[PDB]
């Protein structure tokens, strides 16, 4: 019959940092294989379709990389702009809006931006959206987020004051609007705070960006391996094809040219397996991110640890290279105290149970109270409803629960 | 032409490369045909292939008040 | 012939230790210890609190515990026997194994 | 060649391992450390636990 | 205008089953290709990385 | 023979209230409405 109920919360920042897309790479095949040898160039033909499927393959991931970002961060009709007042009853979002002052990122943004870091066919396309036009998508679902919250989303955008919001985010969690009110300036500061500690988590180290570093690293070492590997020799008398067209008869340097073509080829092979495979993991961490996007940015998950460990409130988008980086805005609990507690109590020889929250006393008088954060209150005919006889509920007990007609005996 | 300087080849050089036969446009609309680096291509006013910096849609100042 | 297995980092016990601790929070303390911190919570009322997450009143609980204490532990008694009567359960982990 | 083979076949099981396990995770998240809302994501029925 | 309300439940404990882990495997790419014959290694490096 | 309202995944009849329904409107737009007598909870104590 023991309870711990929370008596007080920290909201808290956790961040999440979820890749988004590769850098789009092309490799002319015949370029990378043959180097404009004629020679080499026609006995490539005699492969077939290889060529041509590599670069299909490689353009599905290219194109992909677009549709991937534009997945993550085009979720919204209307590029919204914040008010010229910034009037959040005490939030302050400046590190995380835009800082006009160049690029139109914000702060957190540059931290993510700084802390993040041949020709042989090998090519790279630029993305579709340039990194600024991320910035503003990124601007854009933040304007909304802060002056609309979750509408936004579902269709037309409306106003709402920034406190009201979370209020109405506290009751999407089961705290009432009135410990938000109650402790705004208190709610503030800890925000402001966090969104402090954050700046300080990015710049302090690298560790934190480990996931888009990763991303990075893996194509870089990759397209790396696949340069130096039109160095290595494959059983041919060497690997460049100059030496083997001028050192050996038509006959003997074409015999020659194909464990080349046959070496580069498999490798080229290898190289576009990889990037499959490795796009098929973006596309799935995308697909993820777009969908904490969804969830957390347009609106308020009810999934436990899918949008930052806590009692989710909502989140903010920050774009960074190949990436994108949440601010989950989570409440937690914090101090707590042990109470004695009842399923139900009984009074007038029937039993009550509470609307919502749980039954507590310190061990004296019972009060009601909600179930995630202590909040004592008289127990009536009102908080509560009956369910029939005292008997059958296990380890019920007593109260004279209050009427609030009772004083009310004029007519 | 991807990635090439038009020296090396209407003509207007940008971000993606060298684009031939496209009228440049200083109006802004949602991406037709995309090109890469913001340019994106449609059909337009007697009428050319134009190219544009990309809107992501139109703005909107949000009526936020306290 | 040049293959090698490497151990797992976590032993066995290790999974046996967080799977003992998952539950152990889960029978205590609900939802809670994913939210930060755990606290300990009574387990009838615990259920109580999920019947009122489905849409059914807390009383309904209450007024039958001792039903659904009985269908919940036959229940788990199914399983035991299920488990131990057929492998054509656990296809998937074996699958992966062969 | 035939272990390039057995290393692809390797990358590509074991990235249905790991949308799995990352399936799993979820359902640790929400059908153990707490009740998820989702119906048939937690067993087929209502979902208490 | 017809509706059925059940007066009646069932707990049901389902079992869920997923694979979290394939075996962690490594392999001497060398030792395996080449069986420590030294000929054989020096042949291995002219196919690179 | 007798009207109830109940909870929708258990059959719990209880008797129709100002305080298990809420009000709207008026008794002409809804395809579907049907006569009943609504119970006051305050009418046996303005009997008093
Ligand atoms: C709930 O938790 C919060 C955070 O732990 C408590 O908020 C505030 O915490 C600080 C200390 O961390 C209290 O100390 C005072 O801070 C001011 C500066 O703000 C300083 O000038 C004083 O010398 C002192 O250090 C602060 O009083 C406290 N805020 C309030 C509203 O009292 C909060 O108290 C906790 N609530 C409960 C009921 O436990
Ligand atoms: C233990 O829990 C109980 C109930 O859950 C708390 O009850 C306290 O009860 C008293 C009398 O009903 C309330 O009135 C105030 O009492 C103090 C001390 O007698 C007196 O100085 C005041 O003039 C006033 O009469 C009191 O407000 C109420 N407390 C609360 C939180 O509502 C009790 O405080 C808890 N603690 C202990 C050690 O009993
Ligand atoms: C909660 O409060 C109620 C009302 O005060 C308590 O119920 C009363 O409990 C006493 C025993 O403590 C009953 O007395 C016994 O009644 C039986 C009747 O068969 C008789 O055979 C015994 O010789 C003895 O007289 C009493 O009848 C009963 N009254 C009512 C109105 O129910 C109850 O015990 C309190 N505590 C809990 C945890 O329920
Ligand atoms: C909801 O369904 C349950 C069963 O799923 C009903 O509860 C009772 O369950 C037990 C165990 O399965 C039934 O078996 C036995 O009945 C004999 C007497 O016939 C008794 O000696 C045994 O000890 C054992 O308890 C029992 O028949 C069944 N009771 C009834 C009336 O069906 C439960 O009643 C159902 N709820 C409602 C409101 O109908
Ligand atoms: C639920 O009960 C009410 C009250 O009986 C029904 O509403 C209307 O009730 C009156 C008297 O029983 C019916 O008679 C007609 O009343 C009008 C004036 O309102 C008068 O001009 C006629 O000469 C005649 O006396 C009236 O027909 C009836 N309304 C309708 C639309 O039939 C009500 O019908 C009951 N609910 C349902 C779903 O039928
Ligand atoms: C609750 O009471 C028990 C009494 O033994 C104690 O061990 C426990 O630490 C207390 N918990 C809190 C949160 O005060
Ligand atoms: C546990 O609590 C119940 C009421 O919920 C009480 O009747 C019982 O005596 C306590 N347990 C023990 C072993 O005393
Ligand atoms: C293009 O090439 C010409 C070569 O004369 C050079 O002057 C010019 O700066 C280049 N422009 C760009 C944008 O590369
Ligand atoms: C576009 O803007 C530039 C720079 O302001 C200007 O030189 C150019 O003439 C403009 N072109 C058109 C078609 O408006
Ligand atoms: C169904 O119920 C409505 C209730 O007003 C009635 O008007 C209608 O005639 C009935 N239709 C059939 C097909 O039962």
């Amino acid at each position: 019959n023991s309870i711990a109920i929370p008596t007080n919360f920290t909201i808290s920042v956790t961040t999440e940092i979820l890749p988004v897309s590769m850098t789009k790479t092309s490799v002319d095949c015949t370029m990378y294989i043959c180097g404009d040898s004629t020679e080499c160039s026609n006995l490539l033909l005699q492969y077939g379709s290889f060529c041509t499927q590599l670069n299909r393959a490689l353009t599905g991931i290219a194109v992909e990389q677009d549709k991937n970002t534009q997945e993550v961060f085009a979720q919204v009709k209307q590029i919204y702009k914040t008010p010229p007042i910034k009037d959040f009853g005490g939030f302050n979002f400046s590190q995380i809006l835009p800082d006009p002052s160049k690029s139109k990122r914000s702060f957190i943004e540059d931290l993510l931006f700084n802390k993040v870091t041949k020709f042989n066919g090998l090519t790279v396309l630029p993305p579709l959206l340039t990194d600024e036009m991320i910035a503003q998508y990124t601007s854009a679902l933040l304007a909304g987020t802060i002056t609309s919250g979750w509408t936004f989303g579902a269709g037309a955008a409306l106003q709402i004051p920034f406190a009201m919001q979370m209020a109405y985010r506290f009751n999407g969690i089961g705290v009432t609007q009135n410990v938000l009110y109650e402790n705004q300036k208190l709610i503030a500061n800890q925000f402001n705070s966090a969104i402090g500690k954050i700046q300080d988590s990015l710049s302090s180290t690298a560790s934190a960006l480990g996931k888009l570093q990763d991303v990075v690293n893996q194509n870089a070492q990759a397209l790396n391996t696949l340069v130096k590997q039109l160095s290595s020799n494959f059983g041919a008398i060497s690997s460049v094809l100059n030496d083997i067209l001028s050192r050996l008869d038509p006959p003997e340097a074409e015999v020659q040219i194909d464990r080349l073509i046959t070496g580069r080829l498999q490798s080229l092979q290898t190289y576009v397996t990889q990037q499959l495979i490795r796009a098929a993991e973006i596309r799935a961490s995308a697909n993820l991110a777009a969908t904490k996007m969804s969830e957390c940015v347009l609106g308020q998950s009810k999934r436990v640890d899918f949008c930052g460990k806590g009692y989710h409130l909502m989140s903010f988008p920050q774009s960074a290279p190949h990436g994108v980086v949440f601010l989950h805005v989570t409440y937690v609990p914090a101090q707590e105290k042990n109470f004695t507690t009842a399923p139900a109590i009984c009074h007038d020889g029937k039993a009550h149970f509470p609307r919502e929250g749980v039954f507590v006393s310190n061990g004296t008088h019972w009060f009601v109270t909600q179930r995630n954060f202590y909040e004592p209150q008289i127990i009536t005919t009102d908080n509560t409803f009956v369910s029939g006889n005292c008997d059958v509920v296990i380890g019920i007990v007593n109260n004279t629960v209050y009427d609030p007609l009772q004083p009310e005996l004029d007519s | 032409y991807q990635d090439v300087n038009c020296t090396e080849v209407n003509v207007f050089q940008t971000r993606a490369g060298c684009l031939i036969g496209a009228e440049h446009v200083n109006n802004s609309y949602e991406c037709d045909i995309p090109i890469g680096a913001g340019i994106c291509a449609s059909y337009q006013t007697s009428q050319s292939i134009i190219a544009y910096t990309m809107s992501l849609g139109a703005e909107n100042s949000v009526a936020y008040s306290n």
